[PDB]
């Protein structure tokens, strides 16, 4: 007996483990692909990470956007140029994906998250030398760059505040020369630097397959040596393996766990915190 | 033309001024003071008090010879929790009123 | 694929977290929530649920027939005036060992085991409530709410720990007082200048006609609440928590709630739902 | 009906108070305020330092009275308040037209 | 005998101090106020963000002073504490009685 | 022995270095200072300077012409109503591009490069500026500073960081305004209680006689600042500039500089010389 | 068995040691306390104690006796003018040296060896204070305090050290000035808000009737010492210590003792007994009419 | 329309500015720098001018020639052992009196007035050297440092004052004793962890050859320096010099200067100049 309707509650009770599993724990988040292009998933993900922050745990942003990129080099005359995975960036290409990466697509979810509610604050490598960038060990291919290194005095202090820093994969040189990091590789550092909890990759697949052929033969948990392995198979191919390499490559620093999960699911982050559902393939250091 | 003080206990400011603008009340200042107003003791924090001084807002508005008692009815209303330490309204005399900016003057009572 | 989605209901939760976010709540828990294992159980599982989500909950409690179970082992006889217990020398020398010793450490014993970490005060550690003598007289070491001294228990609600106080405080002198428990709920509410004092109450809350069940008032204002006193449409032991409520909103507390604590949940129903389980009382309306 | 400000040196302000109280004052403010009152090419002495023109720490008490409690009141206040060495402050006497005590209505 | 009380911005304390002295006007005294004063349709600006009724930190500045200067130290005030901007502040006339020094027993009451 | 001396004029400094120890110094940085090569690199080196010297510089800028040039890039046209640049949605996404991704990053990037630690916000950056928009109507999205948060800034402040802040700023709802720089930097100097605001501005200063070029006016205040303007002795682009400096001296800020930054090293010279490069107004 | 009813003694301490928990006291250091050593000894051991007990002790000292020992051997000749000493350009430096150098390193030596921590300051230190020409003309470089800043000491204080601090102090140009060590005190008191000012003094306190001890008045107010000055009955180089006490209270030093300092330990003897060792002045004025 | 274009200078001792931002330099001020007026205002001015840019300046000093000055106005002869002051009880009274008294607060007063703050402190307050009697029997009361408690005066640097220490520190039982300044200087240096120990001298630096002007080494090693002292190239007065400055580096700090003190500014133009004042001795 007898009055009242929701019980949101009753789930919301169940949360608690998780809740307290994750307390005060740091988690670096790529967001890219389609949980960035389209509007619902979006509007999820930043509806996700406002929760995180507000429930006490450090959500860290970081983000590329190739497509925002792609259109605005067709808008200046110029022709979209990729080499095995990354793009291929000239003086001219570096300015744009400078302005549409730094100006238009970090200040999108900054001001996303603020008016969710979150307090966001967008930097790029370049900002306090969060992150310093040399040139990539592939040579012709113009300004792309490799993580020489991260300084996370910058935004910690902010973390430690409660703010969300929202991490643009632009760095410059050591002489002021602009760079273009693959984001993944940025995530995969400031995960190390922050010594995070997990490492997130929102990505346009359902996780690591141990059959392709087979949809769900998905693999839920990998350590590193089975994730060498399947590269050695060729059952991690393609643009995955640059992904597992990224996750190992921060495994090995020290961050806990590192996910490759499906972010063209809505509110695939939460999905993966709270729940155990099958959005992803946990990759660990240990075990 | 009165100048109207009211001692008020300060969590009710907000609800005071919404009161007053809403009364047509304009200019406005609020100081921090500490008060007693005693009949036989008031609650603060959780703790009894007779004789000490209790942290209260002291509210001063500047108003029209006419405006007076209806400007103390709402202030009154507005600031009322009937438990002791509501605190007291004194209305005094003003002779002349200058605003800073434009050098505009005004003489009522 | 997937199942559950406890993830939407956690997503529109946000703008409830978002409201109350380091917030202060003290919570007066008793009546059937502490009898039945049931809601008891729920009630530790929402403290812990707040304090984990940023907020500060405090536990406040007594515990009458708890006492009165060890009363009747001791051969003393329960005694009541006007609400209150009639608590002699004897009496309160079991009020106490019931109060601090079992009660307040079943309390902090179950937040510890849900993965909350309490800490439980009576008023006499650290002067945290120092008694005086309750007005009615002949009625024994009852006990009024002197002061409140919050500094013990600051720091220690700053570091994320849930203080868990029982309603027994020593006089100036030594003398150990039985405090009514909704009083000193108010009161540390008071202190701590609390954004809710929650009561968890045998009642649904206040109805407007006590004959019809849909008439449960949601919100009252101070003058409001007066005017149902005034009418009898509040009364018997109801007047005491309404006059709780009032005291304590007049020292700043942002709001009360006498709340239907016979419910599961009833805490996370109020603080995150508009579900019906009580009367909110504001000292700014309507 | 008057208003009487005085201003007085901090530590002052319990002496003060109990002879108000014993008076039959009842109601009574303070605030914090800084001020200046010196002369004549004369200095006030502040936690140990020197001061001519600038702003010092002080107490503004306020209480309100029956035209026949003035005098008397005053005297008290300048007994308690003195301490003889420039900075001990100054009372100011002015009219009241009504007082409301604000959880009965009661005027005055 | 007049009180004067003046509204102004914290900054202008100094200057409108200076101006003070130099009037001639000796005793002073200054407290934190917070205060509005809203023409409508219009804003204050304080610490780079516009309000419209929110209360803002102003200093009160109180003077005791004889009938005849009552009109120059206005002009004083005004001159020295105008900015032109919303938010200059107000100047507030009103009697007193009496005036005793502590230490002297010395009152004021002015003819 | 010894060559240069370059320790008497260091030794000189003291004074100078003395009166602004630990002080906050808002600059807007535009116009010639930010366009030739020369200046540009003194602007960076004197800000680093002003830092390492222990005061708290705080670099506000826009950018108007690296604007126009995208905008060309682009096929967009570009378009000023009485001053403010009329910017529609696809305006404003360039100008958003431009300011915060490009110049504000070459700002950042020189200092960091110079020596210094500089970090680069906008506005919507932890919400430093909420926009509203601008009074006047059917310019788009031009905005007006509504409210100014300086928490975000303060603590990287007291740690010796160089904010560089781009003038634009989001709504409350999320959509991005352009603010004039000059206005923003007024609001930051206000909002961070600054002791100087420091325009660098392709003039003079301000003129007595507009064609007598020597006629520059040392000191203002507010008062005479404004007899200035209705003699339309300020004039044109100059009003908002003047407008701003006493909106700005109004909340508080000690100082305002309009200076000439078409001039090497005009930062250290007003903070640390008695060279006429600009006209000071204050509250006084 | 003892001999150890040490404790009950201990245990009785109790209240006053409560009482002044975490308060300041400066004490002014001079006449007989300083000249025999067993004074000196137990004046340092009293020190330490405070501060080892959680008081805050602060040690303010001159040593005119030692000045003249020094003049005499330099070949300059003691002078003096109503209380205050005629210093010129040459005694000056001597002041300087003797109190500054030689005292003042003398009393923070001591309190070391006795297991506090002290630091010596005089008032050009940090500022401490800042000093100006005494109204009297014509006797040279005797100051009068224009200011004090107690910047450098407070964080000192707060970590437990003693400081000591002599009574010169600079100029605003950088010239030593000679103040009055009671004086220095009074100011040091008002600028900590010190908790008593304690002038160690060669004499009982103030009498009623100066030609019979004892009429010891214990305890006095404001008014009333301005009376005993007009009456006379406080006369001679008791006028100014009273002053610097009025001078100090009036700034709000909750208490001043004027004590006699030639009685081994007389400081613990003031704080935690009830013997008559000295005059309270407190900053009241209850005076009747 | 420039004039005294101060700020070329000013804007070229950036990377000096950058390069001991915040470090500690120990300076041992003595000789001619604090004998000649001109040359002691200077090394005043210097000390706050390294503190107000952001340094941290320690002065320690002792008084050779003012000591002398006063024992003779006493009836005092003053004695020498080799290098080392022959300090008998009475002696050691006089001593205290002028290091302590008068010269200590001579400096701390000039600071105060060039608008620094100092403090003045010997070893004995609060412990921050005990002494030990020096290995050089027959020489009454003269010190060797035994050990250094730099938690007095670090706070007071992390504040921003001047510490002025005299080179007086009393024995564990109370007894004061005199100790050389250099060898006190070179031990607070080591304390502190200190950038630099510079000491103002009455010579050139090191030459190479006595009898070349020009000879100056401008840097030298330990074992280099030790070379030049077995060779007689560094002889009388420098062996004990530059045995503090070895001492010193051995223990951490990471470069000591003997420089000269005879001309003036000539700590401006040692941290801030590529002048030969001097010879730098490092731990490398
Ligand atoms: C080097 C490189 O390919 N950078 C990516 C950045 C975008 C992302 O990583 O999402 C690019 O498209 O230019
Ligand atoms: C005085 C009094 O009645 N105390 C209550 C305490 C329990 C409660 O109120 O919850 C009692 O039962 O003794
Ligand atoms: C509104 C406006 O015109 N903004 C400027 C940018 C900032 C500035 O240059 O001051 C513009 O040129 O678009
Ligand atoms: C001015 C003056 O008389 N100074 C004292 C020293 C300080 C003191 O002992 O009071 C003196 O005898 O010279
Ligand atoms: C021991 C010794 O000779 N001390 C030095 C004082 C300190 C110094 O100047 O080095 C002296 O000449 O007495
Ligand atoms: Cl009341
Ligand atoms: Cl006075
Ligand atoms: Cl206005
Ligand atoms: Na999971
Ligand atoms: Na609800
Ligand atoms: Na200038
Ligand atoms: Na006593
Ligand atoms: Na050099």
């Amino acid at each position: 007996i007898e009055a009242g309707a929701a019980d949101r509650v009753r789930i919301l009770s169940e949360a608690l483990p998780y809740l307290q599993q994750f307390a005060g724990r740091t988690v670096v988040v790529k967001y890219g692909g389609a949980a960035m292009k389209q509007e619902e998933l979006k509007e999820a993900v930043m509806r996700d990470i406002v929760f995180l922050a507000c429930v006490g745990m450090r959500p860290v942003v970081v983000h590329g956007g190739g497509p925002e990129i792609n259109a605005w080099l067709g808008r200046v005359g110029i022709e979209p140029q990729f080499h095995n995975g990354l793009r291929v960036t000239d003086a001219d290409t570096m300015e744009v994906v400078e302005m549409v990466l730094v100006g238009r697509v970090n200040k999108d979810i900054v001001s996303r998250i603020n008016t969710t509610g979150g307090r966001a604050v967008g930097f790029c490598g370049t900002d306090g030398r969060l992150v310093l960038a040399r040139p990539h060990d592939q040579e012709g291919i113009g300004f792309v760059g490799e993580v020489n290194s991260v300084n996370s005095e910058v935004i910690e202090p902010l973390l430690e505040r409660g703010y969300i820093p929202v991490i643009s994969s632009v760095a410059a040189d050591e002489n002021g020369q602009s760079f273009n990091i693959n984001a993944d590789t940025v995530a995969g550092e400031i995960a190390a630097a922050l010594n995070a909890e997990k490492l997130i990759l929102l990505t346009d697949t359902r996780g690591i397959l141990e059959d392709p052929k087979r949809p769900e033969s998905l693999i839920p948990r990998l350590n590193i040596p089975q994730s060498r392995e399947l590269i050695a198979q060729g059952i991690v191919g393609g643009g995955m393996i640059p992904k597992v390499d990224c996750c190992i490559r921060s495994l090995a620093q020290g961050v806990r766990a590192a996910h490759i999960i499906d972010g063209r699911i809505p509110h695939a982050l939460l999905l993966e915190i709270f729940t155990d559902a099958g959005i992803g393939t946990m990759i660990v250091g240990s075990g | 033309m009165k100048k109207i003080e009211a001692i008020i206990r300060p969590f009710k400011l907000d609800e005071v001024k919404i009161a007053l603008v809403n009364a047509g009340i304009v200019g406005m200042t609020v100081s921090e003071v500490r008060g007693f107003g005693r009949q036989k003791t008031e609650r603060y924090r959780g703790s009894e008090y007779t004789v000490e001084f209790l942290q209260k807002l002291k509210l001063e508005i500047v108003v029209e010879d006419a405006q007076v008692d209806t400007v103390i009815d709402k202030i009154v209303a507005a600031a009322r929790t009937g438990e002791i330490g509501d605190g007291k309204i004194f209305v005094s005399p003003v002779d002349q009123t200058i605003r800073i900016r434009t050098g505009e003057k005004n003489a009522d009572a």
